[PDB]
RNA sequence: CGCGGGGUGGAGCAGCCUGGUAGCUCGUCGGGCUCAUAACCCGAAGGUCGUCGGUUCAAAUCCGGCCCCCGCAACCA
RNA sequence: CCGAGGGUAGGGCCCGUGACUGGGGCGAAGUCGUAACAAGGUAGCUGUACCGGAAGGUGCGGCUGGAU
RNA sequence: CGAUGUCGGCUCGUCGCAUCCUGGGGCUGAAGAAGGUCCCAAGGGUUGGGCUGUUCGCCCAUUAAAGCGGCACGCGAGCUG
RNA sequence: GAAUGCCGGCAUGAGUAACGAUAAAGAGGGUGAGAAUCCCUCUCGCCGUAAGCCCAAGGGUUCCUACGCAAUGGUCGUCAGCGUAGGGUUAGGCGGGACCUAAGGUGAAGCCGAAAGGCGUAGCCGAAGGGCAGCCGGUUAAUAUUCCGGCCCUUCCCGCAGGUGCGAUGGGGGGACGCUCUAGGCUAGGGGGACCGGAGCCAUGGACGAGCCCGGCCAGAAGCGCAGGGUGGGAGGUAGGCAAAUCCGCCUCCCAACAAGCUCUGCGUGGUGGGGAAGCCCGGGUGACAACCCCCCGAAGCCAGGGAGCCAAGAAAAGCCUCUAAGCACAACCUGCGGGAACCCGUACCGCAAACCGACACAGGUGGGCGGGUGCAAGAGCACUCAGGCGCGCGGGAGAACCCUCGCCAAGGAACUCUGCAAGUUGGCCCCGUAACUUCGGGAGAAGGGGUGCUCCCUGGGGUGAUGAGCCCCGGGGAGCCGCAGUGAACAGGCUCUGGCGACUGUUUACCAAAAACACAGCUCUCUGCGAACUCGUAAGAGGAGGUAUAGGGAGCGACGCUUGCCCGGUGCCGGAAGGUCAAGGGGAGGGGUGCAAGCCCCGAACCGAAGCCCCGGUGAACGGCGGCCGUAACUAUAACGGUCCUAAGGUAGCGAAAUUCCUUGUCGGGUAAGUUCCGACCUGCACGAAAAGCGUAACGACCGGAGCGCUGUCUCGGCGAGGGACCCGGUGAAAUUGAACUGGCCGUGAAGAUGCGGCCUACCCGUGGCAGGACGAAAAGACCCCGUGGAGCUUUACUGCAGCC
RNA sequence: GAGCUAGCCCUGGCCAGGGUGAAGCUGGGGUGAGACCCAGUGGAGGCCCGAACCGGUGGGGGAUGCAAACCCCUCGGAUGA
RNA sequence: UGGUUCGUGGAGCCAUGGGGGAAUCUGGGCGGACCACCGCCUAAGGCUAAGUACUCCGGGUGACCGAUAGCGCACCAGUAC
């Protein structure tokens, strides 16, 4: 349920900002974070290769447990559940009978004080992790590996999921978020739930500055600029696009698709996605 | 400035 | 207003110092040919 | 006397390119159906192709002048 | 001191008036189509919605004040 | 074209006369008053505003009259812009 | 002899401009060959959130003293940041290193690249961040937390004593963190005093006073006191912290909990050590056995790792503590004390500037700290002042035009002008009061008004203290006084109505454009299933992202409201296992050369043969595009209606003479005395129109238009006055430019605009202050324009390639 | 060559004073319980006024300058992109 | 694909990035597509003086310069700036 706010300000209008009320515990773990470095987009030659990055909130790193199969049997407590400015998604603080601490996301529904436990044996459950051939068909799952042991990949935004549709010898027929139809291999390790905050695409930043705040630049239009920036420069006055709408690297942007044709993965995809 | 523009 | 020149004594010698031009393929041609036209500096003065 | 396009039955359009053959829809007139009209059905008539002149055996058709009618252009200062 | 009233400034109500604009009533013999009255030739009416020169049409749900 | 700054305004004048006014005349379809038309005449005079960058022009209120043109479309080593 | 030639020398302009902030000078004495300019004294003026003081950069002897004055210094010079010489910088505690890590850099392992080289985990380097032990005073011409004095402290080594399972680059704890707001108690700093100390003073009418003036502290170990921060104890289990662990983590149990205990800071006190004014007399000495006390105000600093709230969720590593491993428990560590040991570099001076960056002793630029007092609501604002520091390195006169900056103005009040440009007005605080419209916040300081000084009297609450006095902070009432005027000086909105554009706060063409441009939340399309797409790179590797479709890239649109129509024929993109065409390759009908021949060699038709293209569909918030002629109504006029031609389809709603309208100052209405602008309308829209979005919209705007009120030197129309220049005298003394010049007017002529030619006219020689008509005046080998088979940026269905992709 | 300038990264620092008064909370009212209303408290915001500081809006001066972008008056932002 | 005079040419030879892939003299390469004949030569390992080039250095000599010339420098110059 996010929270408005009165127009005091022009933009305190538009500003919405997430309730937080799940929220249990406001300082992190210090034994689970780490120092984030800051980017700007810049690569290792030092090139800006991703424009309009940098300039916000500093950060620590969360490190989330997203294996699990790490501590097959072992139950663990719901300590707490916190803010991670690293993910849209909430994360939990669990403490497993074993003395271990470890963050994972924080599914729908979760609460403080409950048990979940990971391994082929665990009931079926939010925030229990299986193996995905031991996990019922029709199943709403997410924080799901890709492939075995190589760590949850998919649906760990705020509010996704994915269903389990059926199965076919060692794999399992998943959809994905996007509405991907998709063989993933049994072996693989999902949790069960959906992923919490699913109020986080409501969100309404307001004003230029929230998006700053995110490390967010202002992105320029390829109209704004000349011919020698971008395919769209240039011309007295204002002008449509004059060609095919292109990227500034000149490549088409409208509908050209961009998934490599021999790519392996294509004997997995069972449909592409939809809306 | 420059020259009178004389155009 | 704020000029070009604004001495700093660290940056002159990390930039243009001797160990700067010997650590690189053209600041070994700076000194080469510094010394052979037989300048009495390789290198620009910084106090340090 | 800047550059284009057009003028042909009553209206709006083919036919000109490639000289010999005027055509299509509506309209107009005579009949029919209806109590009557319209629609509909059956017939028919009306154009010497803006104009003058030239080429040719032969000009709406090809070439040159004139008349008329739309369209474009008129920049550098 | 109060004080008729005069002055400055800002409101409220009402009346008249205005290029232009909206639809309304009326008007012996205008132009278009034929929506309704018979099952009116798509039963009609209806709230709403969207569309169309015009009546109207169509969708959704509702009424019989609908015929056989 | 190894540069003769280009509109208008403001300022400052000066000149021509094919004269707007003022002075002198003739003719009149000149009764008077007022006009019309042509001749002589450049001494002096020839307003303040609304609109527009405007020149011009139209409008307002006057006036004896609210002239027309030249001076590198007079005048940016005088100003404006 | 010319090349706007090159190098140099010297002219002209010219004794001309200028001499660098309008904060300001005057005189006496001294020194000296020489004095407005150096030294001393008195007067005057300027800064005083600095124009004072302290750090850091940078600079590098500029510091101090003696002797100097050729040059440097915008004049002068005896002076100096100048010349010559001598002197001067003292640290275990300040800063940096023998400590830690950050971005980043480097880089055993490893990876990649023709070479050069590019990467890269650990590790290393890397600071203004973490960590770590010195305060006050005295002294030198010049250094001082450094020397000296007093009182403290740190580390290393060795010894003694007591204690203990000792031991680490390993495990763990801690270090360790944001923004805003903020409590309690203190310190810094400051105000006052009728109390304490002091050389004195009584003037000019008065005052010998509860008078004036000056001062009334600083540091300090243990101890103690106040205020704070940090911190649960015990036991049992235990599989996690990559070995081990008695540590930490998890579970259970008992006790303790707004405490307390232990510990760690800050402030106070504290043995002791210091300091100590005016004035006076020649930096000193005296004052002086100086006193050193009371009240108030009070931090943004301190206790601090304090508290609360909020979302954008806020370094590392070491020092430190604890745990154990090898090892070792004759060791080793901890605690206490003692002696010994304690290295390298900086330290002068300038430092908002004459010593730094700007070629200059240049009105510019330069990070951190202190920055007193009074009054004005507050304040770092403003005025004046303290401490302290200056009068800006040319002066003296004169009192023209003209220029700058400034003050005032009769009557009028925008008549000025492209424009109220400029300048008036308004101006703080308290109170009264305040409209359309609105997204309910606002619009709003709307507008418009009233109040404001001083004196006396009465009185309400708070802070400190004690509940009182005193000090201090907020008020309330009553009665009076003076002036032209009481935020009496200084600082300090002019307002309203109505359009266009853009939602808004932001951003931009460093140095002619700040805007309607860019951006912006938000909307839509589209790509991307993760070794993602996309981007940089030859690659490795990176970014994306330690993210995972509520995510990430690309594009357009641009808060919000109401909306976003028709066309898929061309281009694009998407889909299509057929068909057509299509390369290398396969295949080898059939030929050719050569050889005696076995053979060798060459050409080669059918046929199989990908992407792409064609072909079949889809697709508009993809590129884009959205008609013509003729006729028609019972007055006229106009056509709801019809006919026909064309197209892929003929522009819907909304808006419209518009940031778009050519004809145009369209037409009518409003406003004005008068309105090519403005506003409202109409609609034959040259040539609006729906995300290159359409129409609106509260609020916002150094945006652009139109109007009104207020007020004005803008103007009628100009006048006077101030100061800095201009002028004159002394000092110093440029510049662009310059074929040479003994350089007049008219009317002509001339390459067509003549000081220079002709004819006439006019004119003694030479300057000074002024004005700009000419010298087709100066400056810059015209930017416009054209020309060159000159150049460069940019574009595309120009050509031809290459990356990339298939 | 990024000691100028543009962006980003790491680590520090700075923002006088005044004004407005959001959410929340407490109390009161309200109701079956609610919504919600009033007061108090509270201290939010690319909020308001205004120094430092960052700018460069209009005009004037300067134009062989004090300056190869300055000076004066005025004006924008000033807890935030 | 490079090299050569050879730019696809009738294009051999030498070299080699890719694919296929021998034999040891009765083997193999060449004589400008190819074949015959006739000749030349021995690939896929290495080394090798001298004659050749250059002038930082030293000396000798100029129908070379003679301080704006000759080296950028006759001199405290790769300096001052
Ligand atoms: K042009
Ligand atoms: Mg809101
Ligand atoms: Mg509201
Ligand atoms: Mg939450
Ligand atoms: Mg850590
Ligand atoms: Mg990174
Ligand atoms: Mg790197
Ligand atoms: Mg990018
Ligand atoms: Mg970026
Ligand atoms: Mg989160
Ligand atoms: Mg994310
Ligand atoms: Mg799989
Ligand atoms: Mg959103
Ligand atoms: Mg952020
Ligand atoms: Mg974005
Ligand atoms: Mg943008
Ligand atoms: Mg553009
Ligand atoms: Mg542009
Ligand atoms: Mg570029
Ligand atoms: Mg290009
Ligand atoms: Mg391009
Ligand atoms: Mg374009
Ligand atoms: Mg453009
Ligand atoms: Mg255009
Ligand atoms: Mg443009
Ligand atoms: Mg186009
Ligand atoms: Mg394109
Ligand atoms: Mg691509
Ligand atoms: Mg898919
Ligand atoms: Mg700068
Ligand atoms: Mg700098
Ligand atoms: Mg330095
Ligand atoms: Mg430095
Ligand atoms: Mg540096
Ligand atoms: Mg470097
Ligand atoms: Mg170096
Ligand atoms: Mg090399
Ligand atoms: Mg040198
Ligand atoms: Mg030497
Ligand atoms: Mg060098
Ligand atoms: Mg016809
Ligand atoms: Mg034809
Ligand atoms: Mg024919
Ligand atoms: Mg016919
Ligand atoms: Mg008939
Ligand atoms: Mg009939
Ligand atoms: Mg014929
Ligand atoms: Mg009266
Ligand atoms: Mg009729
Ligand atoms: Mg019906
Ligand atoms: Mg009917
Ligand atoms: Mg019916
Ligand atoms: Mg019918
Ligand atoms: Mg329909
Ligand atoms: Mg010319
Ligand atoms: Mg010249
Ligand atoms: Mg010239
Ligand atoms: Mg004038
Ligand atoms: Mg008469
Ligand atoms: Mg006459
Ligand atoms: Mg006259
Ligand atoms: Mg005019
Ligand atoms: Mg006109
Ligand atoms: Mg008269
Ligand atoms: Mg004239
Ligand atoms: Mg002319
Ligand atoms: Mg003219
Ligand atoms: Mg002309
Ligand atoms: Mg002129
Ligand atoms: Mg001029
Ligand atoms: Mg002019
Ligand atoms: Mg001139
Ligand atoms: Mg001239
Ligand atoms: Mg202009
Ligand atoms: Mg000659
Ligand atoms: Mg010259
Ligand atoms: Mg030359
Ligand atoms: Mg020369
Ligand atoms: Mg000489
Ligand atoms: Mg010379
Ligand atoms: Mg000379
Ligand atoms: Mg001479
Ligand atoms: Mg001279
Ligand atoms: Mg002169
Ligand atoms: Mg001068
Ligand atoms: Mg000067
Ligand atoms: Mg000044
Ligand atoms: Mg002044
Ligand atoms: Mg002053
Ligand atoms: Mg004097
Ligand atoms: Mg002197
Ligand atoms: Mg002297
Ligand atoms: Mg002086
Ligand atoms: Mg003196
Ligand atoms: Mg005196
Ligand atoms: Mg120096
Ligand atoms: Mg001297
Ligand atoms: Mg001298
Ligand atoms: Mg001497
Ligand atoms: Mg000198
Ligand atoms: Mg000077
Ligand atoms: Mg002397
Ligand atoms: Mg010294
Ligand atoms: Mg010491
Ligand atoms: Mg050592
Ligand atoms: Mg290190
Ligand atoms: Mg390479
Ligand atoms: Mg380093
Ligand atoms: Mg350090
Ligand atoms: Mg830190
Ligand atoms: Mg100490
Ligand atoms: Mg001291
Ligand atoms: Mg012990
Ligand atoms: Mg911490
Ligand atoms: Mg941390
Ligand atoms: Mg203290
Ligand atoms: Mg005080
Ligand atoms: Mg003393
Ligand atoms: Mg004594
Ligand atoms: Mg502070
Ligand atoms: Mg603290
Ligand atoms: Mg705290
Ligand atoms: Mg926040
Ligand atoms: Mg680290
Ligand atoms: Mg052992
Ligand atoms: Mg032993
Ligand atoms: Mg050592
Ligand atoms: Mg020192
Ligand atoms: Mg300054
Ligand atoms: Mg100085
Ligand atoms: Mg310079
Ligand atoms: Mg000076
Ligand atoms: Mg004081
Ligand atoms: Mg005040
Ligand atoms: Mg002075
Ligand atoms: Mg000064
Ligand atoms: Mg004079
Ligand atoms: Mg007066
Ligand atoms: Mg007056
Ligand atoms: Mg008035
Ligand atoms: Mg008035
Ligand atoms: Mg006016
Ligand atoms: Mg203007
Ligand atoms: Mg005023
Ligand atoms: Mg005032
Ligand atoms: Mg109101
Ligand atoms: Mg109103
Ligand atoms: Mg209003
Ligand atoms: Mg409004
Ligand atoms: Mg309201
Ligand atoms: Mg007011
Ligand atoms: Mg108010
Ligand atoms: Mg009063
Ligand atoms: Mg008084
Ligand atoms: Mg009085
Ligand atoms: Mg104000
Ligand atoms: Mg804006
Ligand atoms: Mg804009
Ligand atoms: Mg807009
Ligand atoms: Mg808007
Ligand atoms: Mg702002
Ligand atoms: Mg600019
Ligand atoms: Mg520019
Ligand atoms: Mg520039
Ligand atoms: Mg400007
Ligand atoms: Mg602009
Ligand atoms: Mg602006
Ligand atoms: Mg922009
Ligand atoms: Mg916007
Ligand atoms: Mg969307
Ligand atoms: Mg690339
Ligand atoms: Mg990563
Ligand atoms: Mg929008
Ligand atoms: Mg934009
Ligand atoms: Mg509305
Ligand atoms: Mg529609
Ligand atoms: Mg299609
Ligand atoms: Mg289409
Ligand atoms: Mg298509
Ligand atoms: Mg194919
Ligand atoms: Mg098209
Ligand atoms: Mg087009
Ligand atoms: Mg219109
Ligand atoms: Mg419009
Ligand atoms: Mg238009
Ligand atoms: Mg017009
Ligand atoms: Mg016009
Ligand atoms: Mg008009
Ligand atoms: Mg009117
Ligand atoms: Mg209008
Ligand atoms: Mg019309
Ligand atoms: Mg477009
Ligand atoms: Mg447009
Ligand atoms: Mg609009
Ligand atoms: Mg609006
Ligand atoms: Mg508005
Ligand atoms: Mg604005
Ligand atoms: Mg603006
Ligand atoms: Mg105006
Ligand atoms: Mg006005
Ligand atoms: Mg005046
Ligand atoms: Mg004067
Ligand atoms: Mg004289
Ligand atoms: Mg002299
Ligand atoms: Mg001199
Ligand atoms: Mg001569
Ligand atoms: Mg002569
Ligand atoms: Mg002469
Ligand atoms: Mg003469
Ligand atoms: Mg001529
Ligand atoms: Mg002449
Ligand atoms: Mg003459
Ligand atoms: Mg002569
Ligand atoms: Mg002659
Ligand atoms: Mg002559
Ligand atoms: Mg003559
Ligand atoms: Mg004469
Ligand atoms: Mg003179
Ligand atoms: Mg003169
Ligand atoms: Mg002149
Ligand atoms: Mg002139
Ligand atoms: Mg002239
Ligand atoms: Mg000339
Ligand atoms: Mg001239
Ligand atoms: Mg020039
Ligand atoms: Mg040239
Ligand atoms: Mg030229
Ligand atoms: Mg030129
Ligand atoms: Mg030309
Ligand atoms: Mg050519
Ligand atoms: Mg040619
Ligand atoms: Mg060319
Ligand atoms: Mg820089
Ligand atoms: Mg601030
Ligand atoms: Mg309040
Ligand atoms: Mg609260
Ligand atoms: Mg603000
Ligand atoms: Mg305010
Ligand atoms: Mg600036
Ligand atoms: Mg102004
Ligand atoms: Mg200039
Ligand atoms: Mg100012
Ligand atoms: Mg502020
Ligand atoms: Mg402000
Ligand atoms: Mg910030
Ligand atoms: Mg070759
Ligand atoms: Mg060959
Ligand atoms: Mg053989
Ligand atoms: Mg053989
Ligand atoms: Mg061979
Ligand atoms: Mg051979
Ligand atoms: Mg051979
Ligand atoms: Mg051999
Ligand atoms: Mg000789
Ligand atoms: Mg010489
Ligand atoms: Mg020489
Ligand atoms: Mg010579
Ligand atoms: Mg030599
Ligand atoms: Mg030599
Ligand atoms: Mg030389
Ligand atoms: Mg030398």
């Amino acid at each position: 349920a996010v929270k408005k706010f009165k127009p005091y300000t022009p933009s305190r209008r538009f500003m919405t900002v997430a309730d937080f009320s799940e929220i249990t515990k406001t300082e992190p773990e210090k034994s689970l974070v780490k120092p984030l470095k800051k980017t700007g987009g810049r690569n290792n030659q030092g090139r800006i290769t991703v424009r309009f990055r940098g300039g916000g909130h500093k950060r620590l790193y969360r490190i989330i447990d997203f294996k699990r199969w790490d501590k097959v049997g072992i139950p663990a407590k719901v300590a707490a559940i916190e803010y991670d400015p690293n993910r849209s998604a909430r994360i939990a603080l669990l403490h497993y009978v074993d003395g271990e601490k470890r963050y994972i996301i924080a599914p729908d529904g979760l609460q403080v004080g409950q048990q979940v436990v990971a391994g082929p044996d665990a009931p079926i459950q939010v925030g229990n992790a299986l193996p995905l051939r031991f996990i019922p068909v029709g199943t709403v799952v997410h924080a799901v590996e890709l492939e075995p042991k190589k760590g949850a990949k998919l649906a760990r935004a705020a509010g996704t999921s994915a269903q389990i549709q059926g199965r076919e010898g060692d794999y399992v027929i998943l959809r994905l978020p996007s509405g991907e139809l998709r063989k993933v291999h049994g072996e693989c390790y999902a949790t069960v739930g959906a992923v919490g905050n699913a109020d986080h695409k409501n969100i309404v930043l307001g004003k230029a500055g929230r998006s700053r705040w995110l490390g967010r630049r202002p992105h320029v239009r390829g109209a704004a600029m000349n011919p020698v920036d971008h395919p769209h420069g240039g011309g007295e006055g204002r002008a449509p696009r004059g060609r095919p709408p292109a990227s500034p690297w000149g490549w088409q942007t409208k509908g050209l698709k961009t998934r490599k044709r021999r790519k392996p993965s294509s004997r997995f995809i069972i449909a592409r996605r939809k809306k | 400035m420059t020259h009178s523009m004389r155009c | 207003m704020k000029r070009t020149w604004q001495p700093n004594r660290r940056k002159r010698a990390k930039t243009h110092g001797f160990r700067a031009r010997m650590r690189t393929p053209g600041g070994r041609k700076v000194l080469k040919r510094r010394r052979q036209k037989g300048r009495w500096r390789l290198t620009p003065a910084v106090r340090k």
